[PDB]
């Protein structure tokens, strides 16, 4: 089935959220978690 | 922690997926393929 | 560094706004609104 190419996948399945955050410093991870208040 | 960043990113991707599924519904109801 | 990821997450709230506006426009066109 062709539908498996998108059923259960967003418009942005191009990097894993484990690997996206992987290289940040401890003060960057703090200031990036603070951004979640502005995003909501 | 970084788990909240992962959760909010994956939640925004799920909201985007629900909206793409609603646009896909409405496009099909307009007589598309 | 992380500032590029801040902007990447803020962008998803704007894509979801473009999508909600298109959902509203198509619900108008197909008479569901």
């Amino acid at each position: 089935s062709t539908f498996g190419y998108r059923r259960g996948l967003s418009k942005y399945e191009s990097i894993d959220e484990d690997e996206l955050l992987a290289s940040l410093s401890a003060e960057e991870l703090k200031e990036l978690e603070r951004e979640l208040e502005d995003i909501e | 922690g970084m788990d909240a960043i992962k959760k909010k990113m994956q939640m925004l991707k799920l909201d985007n997926y629900h909206l793409e599924n609603e646009v896909a519904r409405l496009k099909k109801l307009v007589g598309e393929r």
